């Protein structure tokens, strides 16, 4: 790697994601997740960037950001689940990244479904269905859709 | 081909 492969890859990839319409290509998700998971030395910066990336951008990017938050979130969750407070010090990092998404996931989901059509809705329903199917998540931690109405009532 | 490149789903982040 070189000095040209710094946070520039994450930003430039998310920017190229915003520059395009339709399609949620996994390559851009791979670059984002790659630079995040490469060393985990940045949490609130990466998280503020993807959340606000969804915030400032159209519908395709609400869905796209849900898939980005999904990959980095699940990867963070497994990586910090593999760790323990008896083998780590100084709170922060991916643990706090998930904790920070935990304050916006409610509006990210509820808007991403309300902005969606039957197809994108069903995709968001499938995303949360896979979260529940994986057993990596539990009840009272997914109410984010402002209760089942959104994609779960139909 | 598909609308994604490479293909990706909530099944696995990696």
């Amino acid at each position: 790697m070189q000095q040209d492969d710094d946070f520039q890859n994450f930003v430039a990839t998310l920017e190229s994601f915003k520059d395009l319409k339709s399609g949620i290509s996994g390559s851009r998700i791979k670059k984002l997740t790659t630079y995040a998971l490469d060393h985990i030395d940045i949490e609130s910066k990466i998280i503020s960037l993807i959340i606000d990336y969804s915030r400032l951008c159209p519908d395709s990017h609400k869905l796209g950001s849900l898939y980005i938050i999904d990959s980095i979130g699940r990867a963070y969750l497994d990586e910090t689940r593999s760790n323990s407070n008896s083998s780590s010090n100084k709170p922060g990092t991916c643990a706090h990244a998930i904790n920070t998404l935990g304050e916006v996931i409610q509006e990210l989901l509820s808007d991403a479904i309300a902005k969606s059509n039957q197809d994108h809705k069903e995709k968001i329903r499938m995303l949360l269905d896979i979260w529940d199917r994986s057993g990596l998540f539990q009840k009272s931690y997914l109410n984010a859709i402002r209760s089942k109405c959104f994609a779960m009532d139909l | 081909y598909s609308p994604t490149s490479p293909s990706y789903s909530p099944t696995s982040p990696s």
